[PDB]
RNA sequence: GGGGAUAAGCUCCGUGCGUCGAGAGGGAAACAGCCCAGAUCGCCGGCUAAGGCCCCUAAGCGUGUGCUAAGUGGAAAAGGAU
RNA sequence: AUGGUUUGGCACCUCGAUGUCGGCUCGUCGCAUCCUGGGGCUGGAGCAGGUCCCAAGGGUUGGGCUGUUCGCCCAUUAAAGCGGCACGCGAGCUGGGUUUAGAACGUCGUGAGACAGUUCGGUCUCUAUCCGCCGCGCGCGUCAGAAGCUUGAGGAAACCUGUC
RNA sequence: ACAGGAUAACCGCUGAAAGCAUCUAAGCGGGAAACCUCUUCCAAGACCAGGCUUCUCACCCUCUAGGAGGGAUAAGGCCCCC
């Protein structure tokens, strides 16, 4: 369901959990799934800081 | 490849129109179109020469290059003058004549042998066992060269059958 | 207690995809997605959350190398020797629908939902459909960049 | 192009030929036929005529069968079949209501004559198949007759539908091809033709241009 | 029609050429004629 | 390592070898013995190994650099080949 | 190198039962093709061959001898294919030998008996539950209900050849 | 069967890569009881259940009005008889 989510707003489930933790919410899968399904608009909102909290370069070494 | 990078020269009583990546070719002979693969183009030189080019150094261009060139060579010379193939035959009971567009050939088979002649292309009888054919397109005159060539199997002892002009066959005797 | 879907609550879509010059696997992979509605955040295996999806002018399909003359699409009527040989231009040619028909269905999930799900798919060969009244939304088929 | 007609079987001859030779024949009287419905291709999908050919009374007839003989403006028929066109060519000389009759055939045509089979009921398999009878002395026990072994063994482990074994015979759709024809009736709708045609004395049977030689 | 795995030129004549991956061997001297496979 | 033919899922030894036997879980479709790893119980929590990330099936139809035209990948040699 | 078919090795499955050789009936598949079909080369004049390549659509003797499979023989055809299929097929048949109980011959043993030596006769059970398959029906759905006619996805059948 | 289409092996034409040569990697052709159709039968349980005709196409009640329960029948079918 989260990557379903993901993917209609534009992002891959993978990078949005790697954004989530970069960001470092403590938030689990199951909560997140229940918010997709219940407020897009809070998902929306919470793809967005994912997306903030994601580095420039995704293919940097370091 | 650089048997294409030869400039081809266009003669004066030629016409090109080239659109796309199809080209034609326009002359007292009659007209021809063609289309060459996507990949390699072509250009038309301001000094009545014909220049193929080939987009890249790599496989498709490097090959594509002279065989652009020497289809369009061919294709002009066609055009232009045309090609000529006589055909000879050798043996006994033979009778070939030319009546009307199609052939009516006597080459031993208990059923009278006729062949069509495809579009464009024009025949002419002028012995009873020699005659040529006179056509614009090679490609249309080595079809059907080898087309009624073929209406006879390989003879390796006499000979008999139809051949080429500059076909020879060879020899071959058995003991017993 | 998490989220599953309801019988009639869930909601159904249209949409019209034109098949020519689109590469087969690619195709098909994005019609079964669609198909099973995992796009869709509603996705529940137990049920169904796809959408009719109506595919058009399926006779211009291409498919990659010189597949045209070397896949062999089989089955077996089900006596002794019998067996079946086909290949894509013969089928093209004689059937053209049975391509795509047969590349999704190989997709699906082989239970009875998957049988289910197959009847909402419709692929036709010219570019033209008795389906007009439904208001199918063109989608053409586009990746997420990464 | 491919006429059709339908007709009953009600005996079978033969005939002494101008060649003077000897010939068996069926007798195949050919009523006239009636064309009661058209199918025109582009709202039916595909081209083939309508056919229909009989007496019955109107009560035994079936209510909705005598009003679509009327709709077509026809007298009922005993029964109904349509045979098919190969082009629109013979298709623009038919016309619902038309009637039809042996006329059609110039002799020397050759004929295909197609019609249920007799009624053989349920065939052991010696005469079903075609099988041989086993050795029926030399100590056979219940089973001189028998079809005997029937496939494989644990492999493939099955019996290969498709196996000619047991099974009621007969009494099912033939046709017979390429049969020379003989005599064109034309006062009173008979047709005769060498050989012996499928059916039964009453059967129904259906004749068209031979499809093999022309 | 020699068919055969190892195909060599015999004379200094022969060619050797591929069609359809099926590498043959060619020459005037009709006995020549060799593929490969 | 012996025997066998460097064949057997072969036989006979050594392993302060391992595992099954007497071991559930995940991976190799299926498969005790091969790989990862030890099931006190429950939790509609999170991180990971092997193996994977187009769909059946959860995960990149990812990033950049090259190779392949053989469906090689997705059974094999001596040899042969612009 | 290939196949797993012959002679073989292992003893992993079956000794609270996996019936064995031939014959009969019935077959089914692969193709390393026997003929029929198409080709290349010949030390292929032609006919007639030889050889290799593609091809499994179809067909592929009958008798005498022995239990025979096999094989020889006789005489035909285009040919008289090789194999896999529990060395196909006994809950379909035969029991001719193999394979009990008698007896006998030769041989081994003093012996009783024995001899993958020979010789004569010697009980072959099952009412089909399921799968399977050959046919024929019942019920329901095909979106008001009925009688007819069909199109055709999709299966099946056939596919041989000699002589003049 | 004839015929037709795309092919096997095989035969080719015009053709550079590689001034040549070259049946080929671009193109175009021929090419067999092999495949698909052509011939005959089954065949809409083809659940994707198809298409074309013709006939009966409006009288009720009730429950508690939401839907449902109790009757009316014709087309035709069944049984019955031979
Ligand atoms: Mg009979
Ligand atoms: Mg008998
Ligand atoms: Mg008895
Ligand atoms: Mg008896
Ligand atoms: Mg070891
Ligand atoms: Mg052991
Ligand atoms: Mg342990
Ligand atoms: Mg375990
Ligand atoms: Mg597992
Ligand atoms: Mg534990
Ligand atoms: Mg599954
Ligand atoms: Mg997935
Ligand atoms: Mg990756
Ligand atoms: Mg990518
Ligand atoms: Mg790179
Ligand atoms: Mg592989
Ligand atoms: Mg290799
Ligand atoms: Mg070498
Ligand atoms: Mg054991
Ligand atoms: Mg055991
Ligand atoms: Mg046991
Ligand atoms: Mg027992
Ligand atoms: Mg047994
Ligand atoms: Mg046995
Ligand atoms: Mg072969
Ligand atoms: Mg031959
Ligand atoms: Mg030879
Ligand atoms: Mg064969
Ligand atoms: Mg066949
Ligand atoms: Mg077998
Ligand atoms: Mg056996
Ligand atoms: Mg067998
Ligand atoms: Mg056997
Ligand atoms: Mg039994
Ligand atoms: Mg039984
Ligand atoms: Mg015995
Ligand atoms: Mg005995
Ligand atoms: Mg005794
Ligand atoms: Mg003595
Ligand atoms: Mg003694
Ligand atoms: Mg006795
Ligand atoms: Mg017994
Ligand atoms: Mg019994
Ligand atoms: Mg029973
Ligand atoms: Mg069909
Ligand atoms: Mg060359
Ligand atoms: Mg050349
Ligand atoms: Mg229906
Ligand atoms: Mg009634
Ligand atoms: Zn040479």
């Amino acid at each position: 369901r989260i990557n379903a989510a993901a993917r209609a707003n534009d992002i891959t489930y993978n990078r949005l959990i790697q954004g989530l933790k970069a960001a470092g919410v403590e938030v689990d899968r199951k909560n997140l799934a229940e918010l997709a399904v219940s407020d897009p608009a809070a998902f929306t909102a919470l793809v967005d800081v994912a997306r903030a909290a994601l580095p420039e370069d995704v293919n940097a070494p370091s | 490849s650089r048997i294409g990078k030869q400039p081809v020269p266009v003669p004066s009583g030629v016409d090109v129109t080239i659109n796309g990546q199809n080209l034609s070719v326009k002359g007292p002979k009659g007209t021809l179109t063609l289309d060459v693969a996507e990949p390699i183009s072509v250009s038309r030189a301001e000094d009545g020469a014909i220049v193929v080019t080939r987009p890249d150094d790599e496989r498709r261009s490097r090959s594509l290059h002279g065989l652009s060139r020497t289809l369009i060579a061919n294709l002009v010379t066609g055009v232009t003058e045309g090609y000529t193939q006589k055909m000879e035959i050798f043996g006994v009971g033979y009778r070939v004549q030319l009546k009307g567009q199609n052939l009516e050939f006597a080459l031993g088979y208990s059923h009278p042998v006729l062949i069509e002649a495809p579009e464009g292309i024009t025949f002419a009888v002028e012995s009873p066992t020699k005659f040529s054919v006179s056509g614009i397109d090679k490609q249309k005159v080595g079809q059907i060269s080898a087309v009624i060539r073929r209406l006879r199997r390989p003879d390796p002892y006499k000979g008999k059958g139809v051949r080429y002009e500059g076909e020879q066959i060879r020899r071959k005797v058995g003991k017993t | 207690p998490t989220y599953t879907p309801k019988a009639g609550d869930t909601t159904r879509s249209w949409y019209v995809i034109d098949a020519s010059d689109v590469v087969l696997g690619r195709l098909a992979s994005a019609a079964a997605t669609l198909l099973r509605g995992k796009h869709k955040p509603t996705f529940t295996p137990n049920v169904d959350g796809g959408d009719f999806v109506i595919v058009i002018n399926a006779d211009k399909i291409a498919v990659s190398g010189d597949k045209l003359t070397k896949k062999f699409a089989y089955r077996h009527s089900g006596y002794p020797g019998g067996l079946r040989k086909r290949t894509i231009g013969e089928l093209l040619e004689k059937h053209p629908t049975r391509v795509v028909e047969n590349a999704i269905i190989g997709m699906l999930p082989h239970n009875k939902l998957g049988r289910q799900i197959q009847k909402k798919l419709k692929v036709y060969a010219g570019p033209d459909h008795p389906h007009a009244a439904q208001q199918p939304i063109p989608f053409e088929i586009k990746q997420v960049a990464q | 192009a491919r006429k059709g007609i339908l007709g009953t079987k009600l005996g079978m001859t033969q005939v002494f030929d101008e060649n003077n030779k000897v010939v068996p024949v069926t007798v195949v009287k050919a009523g006239p036929n009636v064309v009661t419905r058209i199918r025109t291709t582009e709202r039916d999908g595909y081209s083939a005529v309508q056919l229909a050919y009989g007496e019955i009374s109107p009560r035994k007839v079936i209510k909705p069968v005598a009003g679509q003989f009327a709709a077509a403006g026809v007298n009922p028929r005993r029964h109904v079949a349509e045979l098919r066109l190969d082009d629109e060519a013979a298709v623009a000389e038919y016309e619902v209501g038309q009637e039809l009759t042996a006329e059609i055939f110039s002799d020397g045509a050759y004929v295909d004559v197609t019609g249920t089979s007799k009624g053989k009921g349920f065939a052991g398999t010696m005469k079903r198949h075609g099988f041989r009878g086993q050795g029926a002395a030399h100590g056979a026990q219940a089973v001189h007759r028998r079809p005997g072994s029937i496939g494989g063994c644990a492999t493939p482990g099955r019996v290969f539908k498709g196996t000619r074994m047991s099974g009621r015979m007969g009494n099912d759709r033939v046709t017979t091809q390429n049969l020379k024809v003989h005599k064109v009736d034309a006062e009173n709708g008979v047709l005769l033709i060498k050989g012996a045609i499928p059916g039964r004395n009453g059967g129904l049977v259906v004749v068209r241009s031979a499809i093999k030689r022309g | 029609m020699k068919v055969n795995p190892s195909v060599k030129p015999i004379c200094d004549k022969c060619r050797v050429i591929r069609r359809h991956g099926r590498v043959m061997v060619i020459c005037s001297d009709p006995r020549h004629k060799q593929r490969q496979g």
